[PDB]
């Protein structure tokens, strides 16, 4: 196998505060296939005016 | 257990990926002729 | 806050239950625990349990001996000891234990220590064939000639282990007094002797009596002069 | 192996004086090093949790500064109620074991005091019982350390002999010593005269005083 980093030091890890509601907004973004928002290319073929 | 070990082995072929090109140990060949046939790696 | 109860006289090689409870308190936001001590040595430890509970960990003195469980729906930690031994009784501290964890971007830091309502601790003696007390009242034959102040006492002797009471004329003589901590005999009854200084002038015209209660006894003793 | 030991198994400053403790680890394996000061019959209070910053509710006049593997606590002032058992324990996450201060006992200096000898005859009813104690009592003596030997016919008694210390007025540090002797009904009557013998740094001429059977 490989290792990706050496083992970490710390004694304890790193005091973490959690409040749903600062991270919660309103900030609605429907994805639009008329924008081709997230559409795939065809991996297959390239596709020319057609 | 057999003295010497028995391994199965599941051998797959795939050819769905469109830019892939695994092949066996190995001008014309040049893109030249306006001349009919030609056999591009992907297809013939 | 974390109260240890279950404590009591214990004979040797038998299991003994200790539960310490934590009142108003989350058991799962803290790490809960315990800590030990004995006389004539340094305050050492005795275990330590992450609030998950699946970590463990034990005093050197016992090789697993204790065993921890907690709940923390109960809000209580439970303690099993065996093989108790002489050497083995102590005074058992149970508080929650925390660390300071931070990265000094810019020489930050956080405290985040919680010690507070650390245990008061629970005494477990092993012993075995207690004996009721016997207090003797010591006069000295010359209290007069000894010196200018005169020291009178009252010996207990082969009193049930810690827990005693001694007054003087019911507590009402508190000159002088002096406790002495009790000391563990070759028999294994602690004995402690209260002294009180009284002025020469006193002394016969003025007559003492000692009066003894035992918490296990509980019989009050008379020594008069 | 770990081993941990302090300069000083007691200690004996004077009020307002200024005093250094010092606890020697085997090494220092960890940066968190905490002090802890313990009063009896009160839960453990930690002085200092690293050594470099001062735990909170702690007087400034107790400063904790580690220089090699030794730690050294330096104190100032000090106060009768102020002084207590100290103990240090270095704390690290990767090793179960946790090490425990040995506990430097911090007691007042005052001028010398000498002691007075009191002694107690074994009670009729103890006779009874079948045990015969003779108590020595030396009182009034500021040094902890005395020393009192019980000789029966002029012969040194080991193991019977048992000493208690009561506890040090805090203003006066007065100390008393008592030792009592455990004897059988037959070494009661063949021992015909009980001698205590009292030894302080007080009384550069140790002296022994005696007594026989049936005084009162």
């Amino acid at each position: 196998y490989v290792d990706v980093g050496p083992d970490s030091v710390k004694s304890a890890c790193i005091e973490v505060d959690i409040q749903q509601t600062f991270f919660d907004k309103t900030w609605p973004r429907p994805i639009d296939v008329s924008k081709a928002d997230g559409i795939i290319y065809p991996q297959g073929r390239t596709y020319s005016n057609i | 257990m057999t003295e010497q070990l028995q391994m199965g082995f599941g051998i797959t072929v795939q050819y769905g990926t469109d830019t892939n090109s695994v092949c066996p140990k190995l001008k014309i060949a040049s893109q030249l002729g306006n001349c009919v046939e030609y056999s591009l790696y992907g297809v013939s | 806050q974390l109260v240890e109860s279950g404590g009591g006289v214990v004979q040797p090689g038998r299991s003994l239950r200790l539960s310490c409870a934590a009142s108003a308190f989350t058991f799962s936001n803290y790490g809960m625990h315990w800590v030990r001590q004995a006389p004539g040595k340094g305050l050492e430890w005795v275990a330590v349990i992450w609030s998950a509970g699946s970590l463990k960990y034990y005093a050197d003195s016992v090789k697993g001996r204790f065993i921890i469980s907690r709940d923390n729906s109960k809000n209580t930690l439970y303690l099993q000891m065996d093989s108790l031994r002489p050497e083995d009784t102590a005074v058992y501290y149970c508080a929650r234990e925390n660390t300071t964890y931070y990265y000094e971007t810019s020489g930050s830091w956080g405290a985040s220590y919680y010690f507070d309502f650390w245990g008061q601790g629970t005494l477990v003696t092993v012993s075995s064939s207690t004996k009721g007390p016997s207090v003797f009242p010591l006069a000295p034959s010359s209290k007069s000639t000894s010196g200018g102040t005169a020291a009178l006492g009252c010996l207990v002797k082969d009193y049930f282990p810690e827990p005693v009471t001694v007054s003087w004329n019911s507590g009402a003589l508190t000159s002088g007094v002096h406790t002495f901590p009790a000391v563990l005999q070759s028999s294994g009854l602690y004995s402690l002797s209260s002294v009180v200084t009284v002025p020469s002038s006193s002394l016969g015209t003025q007559t003492y009596i000692c009066n003894v209660n035992h918490k296990p006894s509980n019989t009050k003793v008379d020594k008069r002069v | 192996d770990i081993q941990m030991t302090q300069t000083p198994a007691s200690l004996s400053a004077s009020v307002g004086d200024r005093v250094t403790i010092t606890c020697r680890a085997s090494q220092n394996i960890s940066s968190y090093l905490n002090w802890y000061q313990q009063k009896p019959g009160k839960a453990p209070k930690v002085l200092i949790y690293d050594t470099s910053r001062l735990q909170s509710g702690v007087p400034s006049r107790f400063s904790g500064s580690a220089s090699g593997t030794d730690f050294t606590l330096t104190i100032s002032s000090l106060q009768p109620e102020d002084f207590a058992t100290y103990y240090c324990q270095q704390s690290c996450t990767t090793l179960r074991c946790w090490t425990f201060g040995q506990g430097t006992k911090l007691e007042i200096k005052r001028t010398v005091a000498a002691p007075s000898v009191f002694i107690f005859p074994p009670s009729d009813e103890q006779l009874k019982s079948g045990t015969a104690s003779v108590v020595c009592l030396l009182n009034n003596f500021y040094p902890r350390e005395a020393k009192v030997q019980w000789k029966v016919d002029n012969a040194l008694q080991s193991g019977n002999s048992q000493e208690s210390v009561t506890e040090q007025d805090s203003k006066d540090s007065t100390y008393s010593l008592s030792s009592t002797l455990t004897l059988s009904k037959a070494d009661y009557e063949k021992h015909k005269v009980y001698a205590c013998e009292v030894t302080h740094q007080g009384l550069s001429s140790p002296v022994t005083k005696s007594f026989n059977r049936g005084e009162c």
